[PDB]
């Protein structure tokens, strides 16, 4: 009962850390992509 | 069927870190990893049972609905931390809320399924353990929650 | 411009603990204290240079906008990249620092913020134009900022 809960908790803890890091990284990339998209659509004013 | 659309979505999101192709199927090697991640606390022998319940020759690969059926086999169990505080009471010398480091080492590596050398190392580092003393189980179950 | 409003909101949340007077400009010793409270770790010497830029007399202060500017001046030289490297060293299924472009697009199609076709196309483009179905883990840290 004790052993299997510690095994669960170890994996589940580093999973919780990983998910927090990944979602932060994705939010930062999604800002970067949006700030590239914003530059792209402007030059359709010139590709005319 | 035994899970809501919200529950299915939560389990599908987690499963999609271990299925790597998105076709809806996982290797048996990470089946323990995903279940331990999704709140469950399965024993090594219970993972062995749940695989051989699906197929006893097989292919080392399991469909997403069959994986959700393993989660359904677990989710009946009314699992909560007070029985775990009670589990540590069986190894207390005084009733003080404390297990000895020697008795804990015996518990982890002699009795039961047994933790490996690196599972002990990894846990000791996370726990902030220092010397072969004693550890408070009320505080430890608060950390394990 | 690195910044967006919801970044500035959390930096102001942290800074509000120090602006107890509403004065909006903090004495030299607070600068490193705020930065390490947020989690960024400049050395005492790195702080001493940033103090030389503002305090010629032994009593100078740093306005909220120059504090944000000093944070930007020390953005990517951080100990917090090493934790993101660690997250990839946990996730890696082979333990060699290279992940499939198929696995990358699948995970991003299903997990976290959940990236669309054009966002995944741009993420693959951001790594290497010479890429042959595989991606080095460190380039995911390089696209973070």
């Amino acid at each position: 009962i004790i052993q299997k809960r510690v095994r669960g908790w170890l994996a589940r803890t580093h999973y919780k850390r990983t998910m927090k890091a990944i979602v932060y990284l994705q939010c930062c990339f999604r800002r970067m992509m949006a700030k590239r998209e914003l530059k792209k659509d402007y030059k359709d004013d010139d590709d005319k | 069927d035994q899970l809501t659309e919200e529950q299915i979505a939560e389990f599908k999101e987690a499963f999609s870190l271990f299925d790597k192709d998105g076709d809806g199927t996982i290797t048996t090697k990470e089946l323990g990893t995903v279940m331990r991640s999704l709140g469950q606390n399965p024993t090594e022998a219970e993972l062995q049972d749940m695989i051989n319940e699906v197929d006893a020759d097989g292919n080392g690969t399991i469909d997403f609905p069959e994986f959700l059926t393993m989660m359904a086999r677990k989710m009946k169990d009314t699992d909560s931390e007070e029985e775990i505080r009670e589990a540590f009471r069986v190894f207390d010398k005084d009733g003080n809320g404390y297990i000895s480091a020697a008795e804990l080492r015996h518990v982890m590596t002699n009795l039961g399924e047994k933790l490996t050398d690196e599972e002990v190392d990894e846990m000791i580092r996370e726990a902030d353990i220092d010397g072969d003393g004693q550890v408070n189980y009320e505080e430890f179950v608060q950390m394990m929650t």
